[PDB]
């Protein structure tokens, strides 16, 4: 589990900064999240070589 | 004396549902059922989980009726679960809690009150058929409940 | 001047409480994301979708 869960947080890590760089950046309340599909599609776009 | 859970969430006439709830003939059965009406809202679903595990620890809830107005296939999606993982089953009547999803699971109770794909397949061919117009299309999308419109048809 | 803040449960034996308890505590917390880590579960059944249908 050490090295998945360390690959798994270094994608999560470089997905967030991706998803940064970009507008309209909500966040969930304590309605949907309208930027729901918008950040699943930008997850589904993750692509890495390392 | 089973303990029925009715809640409501949007604008209902709740006075008139509450004067009606008791305009069937059950006396020919021993069952005096109870029922409990309350108010809810669409804030998210963690909420109506709490509202309905406060409601079978009080009431010892066997069964669940959920109205709303909304236009999200959401709610029974989730109530699926709901359902499947409480002994109490579950039915949905009006609003969101009508739109029939994809499937519901092996151990699930919840039930809604609609025709299935099929049905209304047939339906539309029968009005084709009413109205002689027998060259047409079909085109949709990728929602799960695609391919059993395309074989029925 | 993005940081990164942690948020960790640990197991119950049974599985609506934890389902409760880690959706209200990570929609408190406002997170983005949600992990489940665990091979050696007693219970047979590797059932993380409470979790998957509530987030
Ligand atoms: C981190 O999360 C904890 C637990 O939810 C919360 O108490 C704390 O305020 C958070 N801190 C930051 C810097 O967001």
């Amino acid at each position: 589990e050490s090295a998945h869960i360390s690959d798994a947080v270094g994608v999560v890590a470089q997905a967030v900064h991706e998803l940064l760089e970009k507008e309209n950046i909500t966040d969930p309340p304590r309605n949907i999240w309208k930027t729901g599909p918008l950040f699943k599609r930008v997850l589904m776009s993750s692509k890495y070589a390392d | 004396s089973i303990g029925i859970a009715v809640i409501l969430v949007g604008t209902s006439d709740e006075v008139a549902i509450k004067d009606a709830h008791e305009k069937d003939d059950f006396h020919h059965l021993s069952v005096v059922p109870r029922v409990e009406l309350v108010a809810m809202n669409e804030t998210d679903p963690k909420s109506i989980i709490t509202r309905i595990c406060d409601l079978m620890s009080d009431r010892k809830i066997q069964g669940v009726v959920l109205a709303d107005d909304t236009d999200q296939e959401a709610i029974a999606q989730i109530l699926d679960f709901i359902s499947a993982q409480t002994l109490t089953p579950i039915l949905g009547i009006h609003g969101g809690s009508s739109m029939i999803m994809a499937d519901k699971d092996e151990s699930s109770m919840f039930f809604q009150f609609g025709p299935s794909i099929e049905q209304q397949a047939s339906v539309m061919l029968n009005i084709m058929e009413e109205y002689d117009w027998y060259i047409f299309s079909i085109v949709t999308t990728y929602f799960p409940g695609y391919q059993d419109f395309v074989n029925k048809i | 001047k993005i940081q990164l803040n942690a948020t960790s449960v640990t197991h119950k034996p049974n599985a609506i409480q934890m389902a409760l308890s880690v959706c209200e505590d990570l929609i408190s917390s406002q997170v983005y994301a949600i992990l489940v880590s665990h091979p050696p579960t007693p219970n047979d059944h590797f059932t993380p979708t409470p979790v998957s249908y509530t987030a």
